């Protein structure tokens, strides 16, 4: 059950003379099927924490044990394998490649996984079904709505059956009505047992998650574990 | 895989890619067209190079200038393996007839064996005869296209007086050969032939200059050559000089790599276009990095490695410049073939510019161009930080 | 002229892209202006030598003429000096070595200081060469070296000018000889015209030249000399603008091959301007919402491609002047005594072209930019 | 006084978007337009902004008839009279705050020196201090929309057309930007805005609802 396990994590962003500290003694653990929501002001480095967990950033000092094995320090070539298999990234603006249709935009992570073309289209189809996409999969993101683009983006986040879904303000480019539709989807997905860790500046949205975390000045400053 | 992502991107911006290719088409086809002609010109000399290996030129070296008797050369030519021999004069001539003129023709001085030995085919009138030598006759043969230039027709040319160098000559025949047809490239207005004894008597020059032996089995030349030279000195009497074999290649290669030089200078000027084309493909590749900075970042979040991106953007520029230098290589090969089916009013000689060495060199260059001008961008893209890009 | 400020803001937006786009046009205009300028120097040089061919009035009318009359007529007020010459283009051998179709002048006594042949080895024609009927010869510097390696080496040795033995008594040079290379003259040997008439059975005197060194006098004087030299026995420059034509042709053919690189450079900008338009469709809509017309956007995106090529042309021109000066120094071996450089017509021909390159290629994207719908853009 | 007066405005494409639109709007008003998707929500707005010309009917802007004017004419009218505000801000990336604000004044014929004065006055009106020369690269979202709102005000338009102004902004910073608009409405600038959120429409005086090309509700009756 135990997935994320940060420990004594620091991240200092050097910049000429400025050894500017952001994360400091981040201690944190996250178990499978959890729905954590991370909140806090600007400069707290929810960003820096999130990338640290998503393996897009390596911490200055400390440890990060993904499924028990330490992963801060792996070579880029090997680390990029771990990322492909374990992290499903969901972004605020949806980051759909505009020359690919929804289907093949969702297939993209399967290529880097090294999946056969037979399977890739059917894995994609099944997961576009899971997120409930009505407008046809053979359309560019040009001809898709907001909630439909974020659905595709979440399908793409799911295709390689990852351990963690990192979401960064998913409702942020969406209206209350269709945002609440996407937030139920995330609830339904986490109900099926898929772990989620979401950043938001919105109390209304953090409310949907099983566990609240707050950061002040790069220090985890209140959990719901105790 | 990395090849498919390459092709997808090119297809994504078709008219951008197309336009980029056109810069490489233009440049490759310019260089290949110029390189074709300069090669075809070169290869049509290298035909004559190997016809000349049947000949064995002997000359008077002063160190290991006495009058050379012709019957020495006939006696030397007895030597087994020697099929024929001949001796010649040469000179320049300005060749006026009526109101016409060809002011740089190379007037040759035969010796009764010459015409037969070199196998010149008489098309109008007669070849040199025995009478013409014993009468010291100022008689002249003209090559096919000298007769056409000077008298409208080989037939019409017969029994006309043509002033040679202010010296009246009577036209006895018109000849043609392979060599005469194609000898405009060596920079000659004509190849008229007369008796060596006429050249030697009209103009001051003495009557033998080049001494030649034809040896149709060419494998004998390394041995028969110096033997014919030795035999010449045994007959000439030891006049303290010694006859030696003239090297044929040191005067052919002297004009072979003068054509080569001047091909390179014009081929380079055309190459400037391919070089500009190259900077063009680099530049558009760089816009496709900044165009796709977020895309690369997303790709790396999904599991693209630096290495993947690096070879993807390489492959993408290579697909442009190869497909370019192939469309280009073809359109060159075309124009070259129709430039040849056109040069027929000047040359009777194979000029298609197919030359496998230049074809393969075009592709070899076309590859290098994409590889060279495509790495800085492909590098840039491979190094992009996912966090800064997202 | 906000379109010019808009153009420069855009150019400066992507500096290293606008730079790489300009480099196509620099590389293009440089190489075109270099070929055009050498070919122009070769033509302008030939054109200077025609204004020497007007200080030499030549009278022609055969009957056998006589130097006594030319000497007489040369007292006339404008006439600076005279000379009379003898011609053949015969071949100079020297023991296996062989120069082809050298222009063998046969001068009279006055010929040496009237034309001014500066001798660099030995001696010029003395009178005891005329009087004693000697077969002696002067060689030109480049004919001297080609036939005998050095200048001093050639001296006091035997040449075979068309067969006849001539003793090399000296070797000379001038500017007019050093450029005889370009008129296809194999060499310019001078000799005694007495010994050209003896050794070749040509007339002693065949050209009659009246040196007049007042340019604004050859009309009226020159026709008088022709009708004085006709009282005894009862015209204009030759094919000088023929080499002028032939060079200009070879300049074109080569300069056009260089010009392809400017055509690719031109498709260069068109490709970069086309991405410019797509990649700021949103700007174009924004601008039109702020009150930009169809026509405004049109002549903005056009001025930008014109400035971009025009700059490249203007830079390329400059870099093709440094290049077309050390080209001058390179051609102090081959041709030499030449003023090589980029004339004012050639210079602004390139500006007109580079401006025009920017326009031709740049109207197509500037149009696409102009017809963009603001609604779909935003 | 009266500024907007749409009467019998049809827009069709074969799809029909607007259908007998009849709306009047007076100076100083603050109208919030809401409606379901594809009601002609945006086609109305782009009609009022003169980016779309109706298939029939009439539109009087400050009393001037503008429907079916020429492209050159309708750009000047747009320039003098309309101040577009956008959800996504639409600032040019290579121009700093001051220059971005100066741009509509370039398309009017105003002195290069005077532009600088007017731009700084309107960066002041929107409480943006010491970021005169910042690029959008260097500004927050609130700061960006503040710059974009200054650009809408600089030409003293009759109308501020606003399309979900706080959509890219968080709820805190939206409320700040929404207050900014209210204050500008209090000083007397007319705002026709469009929004999907009732929390945002709340701020306006009047409340229009369009359903299928025709106005259905109107809190002014
Ligand atoms: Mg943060
Ligand atoms: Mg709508």
């Amino acid at each position: 059950k135990q997935l994320i396990s940060l420990k004594n994590i620091f991240r200092s962003y050097r910049n000429g003379d400025q050894e500017l500290q952001v994360l400091k003694n981040i201690n944190l653990e996250v178990n499978e099927g959890e729905f954590v929501a991370i909140m806090g002001p600007s400069g707290s480095g929810k960003s820096t924490l999130m990338n640290t967990i998503g393996m897009l950033d390596t911490p200055t000092s400390g440890e990060y044990y993904l499924e028990g094995q330490e992963v801060a320090g792996l070579g880029e070539k090997q680390l990029a394998k771990v990322r492909n298999q374990q992290i499903g990234f969901v972004f605020q603006q949806f980051f759909l490649l505009s020359k690919l249709n929804a289907l093949q935009n969702v297939e993209l992570p399967l290529i880097y996984a090294g999946v056969s073309s037979s399977k890739r289209r059917k894995l994609a189809e099944e997961y576009l079904d899971k997120v409930e996409l009505t407008e046809r999969s053979h359309h560019l993101p040009s001809e898709l709505s907001g909630g439909q683009k974020q659905r595709v983006a979440i399908a793409r986040a799911l295709v390689n059956n990852p351990s963690i879904i990192l979401a960064d303000e998913p409702t942020g480019a969406l209206d209350t009505k269709t945002g609440n539709q996407i937030m139920q989807l995330l609830v339904d997905l986490n109900k099926e047992g898929k772990t989620i860790i979401m950043v938001t500046h919105e109390p209304e949205i953090a409310a949907y998650a099983k566990r609240q975390i707050v950061i002040r000045d790069g220090v985890i400053s209140s959990d719901s574990a105790q | 895989q990395n090849l498919k992502f390459a092709f997808s991107s090119i297809m994504a911006h078709k008219m951008r890619s197309l336009l980029t290719m056109i810069g490489i088409i233009i440049g490759v086809s310019s260089v290949v067209v110029i390189m074709a002609l300069g090669d075809s010109l070169s290869r049509q000399v290298n035909k004559d190079m190997t016809k000349s290996q049947k000949n064995i030129s002997v000359f008077f070296s002063p160190k290991k200038p006495p009058k050379p008797q012709e019957s020495w050369v006939q006696e030397a030519a007895k030597l087994k393996g020697v099929d024929s021999y001949y001796v010649t004069n040469s000179t320049n001539a300005i060749l006026t007839y009526q109101d016409k003129k060809v002011e740089n023709a190379n007037l040759t001085g035969g010796n009764r064996t010459y015409m037969d030995a070199v196998k010149n085919e008489i098309i109008a009138g007669r070849s040199l005869r025995e009478q013409d030598f014993k009468e010291f006759a100022s008689v002249i043969l003209l090559d096919e296209e000298l007769s056409i230039s000077l008298f409208e027709s080989p037939q019409e040319a017969i029994n006309k007086v043509v002033e040679v160098n202010g010296f009246s000559y009577r036209v006895i025949g018109v000849y043609t050969s392979p060599e005469a047809k194609r000898s405009k490239i060596y920079g000659f207005g004509g190849l008229p032939i007369t008796t060596n004894i006429s050249l030697a008597a009209n103009f001051n020059i003495d009557e033998i200059a080049s001494i030649v032996f034809r040896v149709n089995d060419t494998s004998l030349t390394p041995t028969l050559g110096p033997e014919l030279a030795r035999k010449m000195t045994e007959l000439a009497g030891l006049q303290q000089g010694e006859y030696q074999v003239a090297d044929e290649s040191v005067v052919f290669a002297e004009i072979q790599q003068s054509f080569s030089f001047m091909t390179t200078i014009i081929s380079s000027i055309a190459g400037i276009s391919l070089f500009v084309g190259g900077t063009g493909v680099m530049n558009i590749m760089l816009v496709s990095v900044t165009e796709r900075t977020r895309e690369i970042g997303l790709r790396k979040a999904l599991g693209a490695t630096r290495a993947n991106i690096l070879i993807q953007f390489l492959i993408e520029s290579m697909i442009l410049t190869l497909l370019g230098g192939l469309i280009g290589l073809t359109i060159a090969s075309g124009l070259t073939a129709l430039a040849g089916l056109l040069l027929q009013g000047l040359i009777e000689g194979i000029e298609v510019g197919v030359s496998i060495p230049v074809a393969l060199f075009s592709l070899a260059v076309s590859a290098s161009v994409g590889m060279i001008f495509g790495v800085l961008p492909a590098n840039k893209a491979s190094k992009l930080d996912p966090i800064e890009a997202l």
